[PDB]
DNA sequence: CCAGGGCTGATCGTGCAAAAGTCGTGCCAGCCGTCT
DNA sequence: AGACGGCTGGCACGACTTTTGCCAGATCAGCCCTGG
C-alpha cells in the first residue's frame, strides 16, 4: 500500500508530537535537538487472517491494528539547531495536499 | 409418527372398514392395487398409503399412463443418460430413479398402450432398470401402487392387457365403495362442503339444508362419488350466498338454463 | 419433438500440441515466465566494495538477549531464559504456551513456578511488558509500573482485570452496571487504558523495504493518457547467428538436421513470446480506454464492467483476455493495481444506470467513516442513504460490502464522545 | 529459491529456526528435519560456515597453475606454455597416446 | 463355479429332468431357448444356467426386447463412437460388446420389435458387428440365453417372428412344466413361502394349515404358475393375522367381492 | 538437353465450449435495546 | 421482568462470469527423376 504522512505514529509520546502539525511537518521557526521527529511517515503492513488476538487488540484500542510501522524522519544523534523552512513536492496524479 | 389426517370424514359405513384394511398395508412391502369409480377418492387413500408405511419420509413422485406421451415415453420411464442421444446436454434422472425408498402412485392402468406395458413389465419385479444409452444398470425398491377405473379381469380375456403384468401387481385389491353405495355419508361430506364454501366467500355462517334438498339428493344416480358432490354443493352455495334462510334449490347441473 | 441422431452445422475450432503451449504461455507472470523461458534457452543452442555497508542490526529478540547477558542468574535460569525469549514475536507476546516451554526443557526438576519466576524477571525488561503470553496482562504490567499518584488508576485496573469482554464488545451500559463505576467519568479511566501501548515489541523493527514491479505503464501526457509496456521487464530472444550460419555448410545429415530442427523451434518460440507481449499491450490499452474515468476520479468513478466489455472492443475471445490479465500489475500515477482489478460486478441504480460495486464499496467506506461517533450508522440506515444517491443496493449487499472492508458493525463501533 | 544461489536445503537454515516451508518453527526441534522442507533447525550464523559445490561435468583447469611465473603443468609434462594455452581452448588437438 | 446354492425349491419328477438338463447344457457353448408358461421360473434358469457354463466371472448382461427404444435401436444393440453425431462425445460400448465372454440373456423376446429381429440376427450367427460409424468390424462370443412364454412354431406361421431367427436360435430349447402338473411339490412350497411371509411381518411362526386349506389350494386351474401360488398363500397369511390356530382362510381370487 | 511428373517438407493456424465459480438478494434464526 | 422490534449473519437458490482443457490436418512450392 501507499505511504502517507498523517502524524498518526504508534508507540510514541505526546511530548514528541507536540512540535508536529497536522500533516506531520514541523512549524517554521521551531528548534530541535538530538533525535526528535521531523516528518511523520508510516509504512503499511500486509493484511492478516481473522487473528483473534489481533482482532481483540483492534476491538479494544483500534486505529492501529498493527497496520503501520513507525518510519518517521528523525534527526541524527549529536545534532542541535533550529528549522528554517520546509518544502514538499508531490508528483502529478496525487492530490492529497494536507497542508501543501 | 404423524397422523396426517387432513380432510378425512364420511366414516359412517363400510368405507370405514376399507380404512381398516389399507391401514396396515403400509408396513408391508408388496404389490397393491386398488379399484374404484372415477373420483371415488382414489388418490387420497393411495397417498395415505405412503405416509402410514415405514418410509413416510420417502420422496413421493406420481404418473399417469393416460397422459405421458407416445414419444419421450421410453426416456421418461427408465430415464436417459447424458450424451446418450443428440440434444442431451446433461444426464437426466429416470422417473423410477427419482423415487427411491418412497412409494410411487400408478393410475390409468386399465388403458395402457401395448408399448407402455412391455417397457415397464420387468422394471418392477427384480427392481432392475438401465437408463437409455447408459453403460451400467441400477437397482431400486419402490412400492408400486395401481389404480383403475375399470374391470382389469375382463380386459385380460380380450388381451388389451397382459396376464404377466396383472400377476406382478394386485397383491391385494381394495374396492372403494360407490358413494351411492354409501347412502349415509352423503350428508356428512355434504355438510362439510357446506361450510367450506361459505367460509371462503367470507360469509358469516351456514343456515341449513331445507328438506326438499335431502329428498332429491337420494334420487340421483351420482356418477362421480365425491367429486360432483363437493362441486355440487360449492356451486349451489354460490347461488344462494347469503346468511339468511337455508338453501332449497339443487344445482345438480350447471348447463341448465337459468329460466 | 422427437429423439434422433442427426447432424448440425456452422462452427469453427482447431488446435494442436505446439500451439497449445504457445497459448498457455501468456497466462503466467513475466518473472515466473522468464524462468520458463530460461529453461528453454538451455535446451536450445541457437537461441540467445565487498561488504558495502552490511550493518548488522538490533532486532528486538537480539535486544532481549543483550540484557539477558547482564542479568545475573544460574545456568538453568539462563537456559530457560534463552528458551523463553526464543519464542517471542515482532509484536512481542509470546507464541508458545508456558506449559509448552516446560516440554521444551525436558527436565523433571524444572517446574511451572520456576518458569513463572525467570519469565517474570525478564518480563519487565526493554521495552515494558514484553513476552506477554496473551495481552490483558501485558496491559496490566505496564499499569503496574507507574506511580499511585495518577488518578483513575484503580478504575482502569478493575476493568482490565476481568472485564475485558465488556470493553471489547463496547457495551458500556453493561460495563457500568457490572463494575458499578462512574457515569461518564469512567470515560477517562478508559482513556488511560487507551494510551498504554498494546504491542510494545513492534517498535524495534521499522526498516521495511520498497518492492513491486509494474508490468505496464500509463501516464497523463496532455489528456488521452497513453499506455506503453515496461521495457526492462519485457523478455526478449534473439537469434544466434553463429549457429545460423553453420547449418548449410554442415557436412553431415545428423548436424544439418539438428540445426534445422532447432532453428524451427526457436523461430517459433520467439514468435510466440512476441505474441504474448502484443496481446497484452493491445489489451492494456483497451481496458484503460473505457476506464478513462477512473484514474482522475478515484475509486468511486469506476464504470461497472465484464470481460465481454473489453473482449468485444478487441477482436480476441473472452477466455483469451482472461488468461493475459492474470498476474500483471500495471503502474499508474495513482498507484499500482492488478489488471484483474478493474473488472467487477454491477448493480442497478435509479435512472437506469448501473454502479460498480467497487466504487460503491469505496463509497460505503467514506460514508461510514465520516459519521458522528456517538451514533453509528447501521447497514440498513445506509442502504437508505445510498438509495438517496440512487444506488438501490439492498441491505445484505451492503452488509457484505461493509464486512469486506474489514470494518465491524455499527453497534460494535459505538464509543464515548 | 529452490536448488540455486541463496536457496533452501543448502548453506543452512534461515534467519530464525523456523523452516522456509512453514512448519517445525520453534526451539523444541534442535536437529530434526521436516518432510515438506529439508532444513536443519539450527542457528543463523552457521550460514556463513556452509559452502556449496558444482558438478561441472566438463573438465576445467585451474588458472592459478600453468599461468603464474612457473608453469606447473608445464614442468610436470615437459610441455611449453604456448602449446598448453592453445590446447586448453579446443584449437590445438594434442595427441594423447599411440606407439604403433 | 464349484459351488452354487440359491432357491430352486421344487423337487419333483419333471423339475428333475430339466434341472439336470441345464447342467449338461451349461458346460456347452451353444445357446439355449427357454420357453414355457408365465411365472414358471425362467429368471431362475437363465441366471443359474449362465454360470453353470464355463464363463462365470465374465460379464453377464440382461435386457428386454420390448424395452429398448426404437429410434436408438442400432446403438442399444451395438453402440457409438465419439464424434459420430452431434449428440455423442465418446466411444460407446454396447450390450453386444458389454457381453464379451459372458452371456446375454434376452428376456421376453416374443415381443421384440420388427426392427429388433432384423438387427441381432446377422451379428448373432457369426460374431461380426460394426460399431456405429466404426472404421473396422468388431468381433465377439457372447453366450446367448433368451426365453419367453409364447409358442414360436405357432408364431412363425403368423409372420410376426423372422423365420430363421427362431431357427439359428433354438439349439436345445428348455421347456418347464406348469404348477398344476407338478402337484406333489405344491405342499412343500406353500410351507416355505408362508414361513417367509410371516417372518417378514414381525410374526413369530407358522400355525400350519388344515385339511380344508390343503385340499382347497391343491385343486386349482393354477394359471400363473409360481407367481400366483406365492401371491395366494401370501395374501391369505396377511389376513389370518395370528398363529394361535391353524391357517384356514383361502383367498384364491382377490378381485370377486369380499363380503 | 529440355519439359513433365512425383514427393517431401515447409507453412498456417491464439479460439469454442463445458463445468466450476462468483454474484446479488431473499429467508430465517439468534442476540440485544427499550417500553410497559 | 417480559414482549416487541431491530440488527446481523448464515445458508440457499437462480442469474450470470470465468477459468481450464483441447491437440492436425490439409495444401503449396522446390528439387530430383525421367521422358521427350
Ligand atoms: N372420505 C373422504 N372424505 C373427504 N373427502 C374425500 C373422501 N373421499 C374422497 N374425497 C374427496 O373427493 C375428491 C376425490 O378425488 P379422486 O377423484 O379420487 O382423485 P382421483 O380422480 O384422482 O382418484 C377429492 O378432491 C377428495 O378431496
Ligand atoms: N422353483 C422356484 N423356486 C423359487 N421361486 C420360484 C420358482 N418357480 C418360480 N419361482 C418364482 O415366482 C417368480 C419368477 O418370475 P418367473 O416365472 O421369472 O417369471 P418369468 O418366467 O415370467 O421371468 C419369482 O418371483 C420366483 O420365486
Amino acid at each position: 500500500g501507499p505511504e502517507e504522512i498523517t502524524a498518526d505514529i504508534p508507540n510514541v509520546g505526546e511530548a514528541a508530537l507536540s512540535k508536529l502539525d497536522e500533516s506531520g511537518i514541523v512549524y517554521i521557526g521551531a528548534e530541535v535537538t538530538g533525535g526528535d521527529i521531523l516528518v511523520g511517515k508510516v509504512t503499511p503492513k500486509g493484511e492478516t487472517q481473522l487473528t483473534p488476538e489481533e482482532k481483540l487488540l483492534r476491538a479494544i484500542f483500534g486505529e492501529k491494528a498493527s497496520d503501520v510501522k513507525d518510519s518517521s524522519l528523525r534527526v541524527p544523534n549529536g545534532v542541535s539547531g533550529t528549522v528554517i523552512d520546509v518544502q514538499v513536492f508531490t508528483r502529478d496524479g496525487v492530490e492529497k495536499d494536507k497542508r501543501a | 409418527m404423524a397422523e396426517y389426517k387432513d380432510n378425512l370424514l364420511g366414516e359412517a359405513n363400510s368405507f370405514l372398514e376399507v380404512l381398516e384394511q389399507v391401514s396396515h398395508l403400509a408396513p408391508l412391502d408388496k404389490p397393491v392395487l386398488i379399484i374404484g369409480e372415477r373420483g371415488t377418492g382414489k388418490e387420497l387413500i393411495a397417498s395415505r398409503l405412503h405416509y402410514l408405511s415405514s418410509r413416510w419420509q420417502g420422496p413421493f413422485i406420481s404418473l399417469n399412463c393416460a397422459a405421458l406421451n407416445e414419444n419421450l415415453l421410453d426416456s421418461e420411464l427408465f430415464g436417459h443418460e447424458a450424451g446418450a442421444f443428440t440434444g442431451a446436454q446433461k444426464r437426466h434422472p429416470g422417473r423410477f430413479e427419482r423415487a427411491d425408498g418412497g412409494t410411487l402412485f400408478l393410475d390409468e392402468l386399465a388403458t395402457a398402450p401395448m408399448m407402455v406395458q412391455e417397457k415397464l413389465l420387468r422394471v418392477i419385479e427384480y427392481g432392475e432398470l438401465e437408463r437409455v444409452g447408459g453403460s451400467q444398470p441400477l437397482q431400486v425398491n419402490v412400492r408400486l401402487v395401481c389404480a383403475t377405473n375399470a374391470d382389469l379381469p375382463a380386459m385380460v380375456n380380450e388381451g388389451t392387457f397382459r396376464a404377466d403384468l396383472l400377476d406382478r401387481l394386485a397383491f391385494d385389491v381394495v374396492q372403494l365403495p360407490p358413494l351411492r353405495e354409501r347412502e349415509s355419508d352423503i350428508m356428512l361430506m355434504a355438510e362439510y362442503f357446506a361450510i367450506q364454501m361459505c367460509r371462503e366467500i367470507k360469509l358469516p355462517l351456514f343456515p341449513g339444508f331445507t328438506e326438499r334438498a335431502r329428498e332429491t339428493l337420494l334420487n340421483y344416480r351420482w356418477p362421480g362419488n365425491i367429486r360432483e358432490l363437493k362441486n355440487v354443493v360449492e356451486r349451489s352455495v354460490y347461488r344462494h350466498g347469503t346468511s339468511d334462510y337455508p338453501l332449497d334449490d339443487i344445482i345438480i347441473d350447471p348447463f341448465k338454463r337459468r329460466p | 419433438m422427437k429423439q434422433g441422431l442427426q447432424l448440425r452445422l456452422s462452427q469453427q475450432l482447431a488446435m494442436t500440441p505446439q500451439l497449445q503451449q504457445a497459448i498457455r504461455l501468456l497466462q503466467l507472470s513475466t518473472l515466473e515466465l522468464q524462468q520458463e523461458l530460461q529453461q528453454a534457452l538451455e535446451s536450445n543452442p541457437l537461441l540467445e566494495l565487498p561488504v558495502y555497508q552490511g550493518e548488522t542490526t538490533q532486532t528486538l529478540q537480539d535486544y532481549l538477549m543483550w540484557q539477558v547477558e547482564l542479568t545475573p542468574f544460574t545456568d538453568t535460569d539462563r537456559a530457560i531464559a534463552t528458551s523463553i525469549v526464543d519464542a517471542v514475536d515482532d509484536t512481542g507476546y509470546l507464541t508458545i504456551q508456558i506449559e509448552d516451554i516446560v516440554d521444551s526443557i525436558g527436565d523433571d526438576e524444572i517446574g511451572l513456578e520456576e518458569v513463572e519466576a525467570v519469565l517474570k524477571r525478564i518480563q519487565r525488561f526493554d521495552p515494558v511488558g514484553v513476552a506477554a503470553k496473551d495481552l490483558r496482562d501485558c496491559l496490566l504490567i505496564q499499569l503496574s509500573q507507574f506511580a499511585k499518584e495518577t488518578p483513575w488508576l484503580e478504575e482502569a485496573r478493575l476493568i482490565i482485570s476481568d472485564h475485558l469482554d465488556l470493553l471489547a464488545n463496547h457495551d458500556f451500559r453493561t460495563l457500568m452496571r457490572v463494575t458499578r463505576l462512574k457515569e461518564e467519568v469512567l470515560k477517562e479511566a478508559v482513556n488511560l487504558i487507551q494510551s498504554l501501548d498494546p504491542r510494545p515489541g513492534q517498535s524495534i523493527q521499522t526498516s521495511e523495504p520498497e518492492y513491486v514491479i509494474p508490468d505496464v505503464l500509463v501516464r497523463k501526457v496532455s489528456g488521452r493518457w497513453t499506455v506503453e509496456l515496461n521495457a526492462d521487464s519485457i523478455p526478449r530472444l534473439k537469434i544466434n547467428q553463429q549457429y545460423a550460419a553453420m547449418g548449410n555448410s554442415a557436412r553431415n545429415d545428423a548436424d544439418g538436421q539438428f540445426i534445422r530442427s532447432n532453428l524451427q523451434e526457436a523461430r517459433w518460440l520467439i514468435k510466440s513470446l512476441e505474441s504474448r507481449n502484443d496481446t497484452l499491450l493491445r489489451v492494456s490499452r483497451c481496458i484503460v480506454e473505457q476506464q478513462q474515468a477512473f484514474f482522475e476520479q478515484g475509486e468511486e468513478y469506476m464504470k461497472p464492467m465484464v470481460l465481454a466489455d473489453i473482449a468485444q472492443a478487441v477482436e480476441m475471445h473472452e477466455s483469451t483476455i482472461s488468461r493475459v490479465t492474470t498476474q500483471k500489475y500495471l503502474h499508474s500515477p495513482r498507484g499500482i493495481f492488478e489488471l484483474k482489478y478493474f473488472f467487477s460486478s454491477h448493480v442497478n441504480t435509479e435512472g437506469g444506470g448501473e454502479a460498480s460495486s467497487t466504487a460503491i464499496r469505496a463509497l460505503v467506506k467514506k460514508l461510514i467513516a465520516a459519521e458522528n461517533p456517538a451514533k453509528p450508522l447501521s447497514d440498513s440506515k445506509l442502504t437508505s442513504m445510498l438509495s438517496e444517491q440512487g444506488i438501490m443496493v439492498a441491505r445484505r449487499t451492503v452488509a457484505k460490502y461493509r464486512e469486506s472492508l474489514s470494518i465491524p458493525p455499527s453497534n460494535q463501533r459505538k464509543q464515548l464522545v | 529459491e529452490r536448488d540455486g544461489l541463496f536457496c533452501a536445503r543448502i548453506f543452512g537454515p534461515v534467519k530464525d529456526y523456523e523452516c522456509l516451508c512453514g512448519k517445525y518453527k520453534r526451539l523444541k526441534h534442535r536437529g530434526v528435519i521436516c518432510e515438506k522442507c529439508g532444513v536443519e533447525v539450527t542457528q543463523t550464523k552457521v550460514r556463513r560456515e556452509r559452502m556449496g559445490h558444482i558438478e561441472l561435468a566438463s573438465p576445467t583447469a585451474h588458472i592459478w597453475f600453468l599461468k603464474s611465473l612457473p608453469s606447473r603443468i608445464g614442468l610436470l609434462l615437459d610441455m611449453p606454455l604456448r602449446d598448453i594455452e592453445r590446447v586448453l581452448y579446443f584449437e590445438s588437438y594434442v595427441v594423447i597416446e599411440g606407439g604403433m
